[PDB]
């Protein structure tokens, strides 16, 4: 009897996301 | 007293990741 | 307001983060 209680506060934000791929090794360089 | 309140509404999407580590840089050429 | 009833659960937490941006290119070597 009477009010429900209010509704819980809304959950944390969800963690950071996963680091980035490294980029590709940079080619060798050219005969000399 | 009524009924024990909804749970919470989820929390937002998280942040994106960091941009990942640079690439290694190529060897010298052979001579 | 009359007595309410307790306030609900905390709400779960939310996604993971998108993975980060691809790396930067490594450089060309020098040429030999």
């Amino acid at each position: 009897y009477g009010p429900d209680g209010d509704p819980g506060d809304p959950g944390d934000p969800g963690p950071d996301g996963k680091p980035g791929p490294d980029g590709p090794d940079g080619p060798d360089g050219d005969p000399g | 007293y009524g009924k024990p309140g909804p749970d919470g509404p989820d929390g937002p999407k998280g942040k994106p990741g960091p941009k990942g580590k640079p690439g290694k840089p190529g060897k010298p050429g052979k001579p």
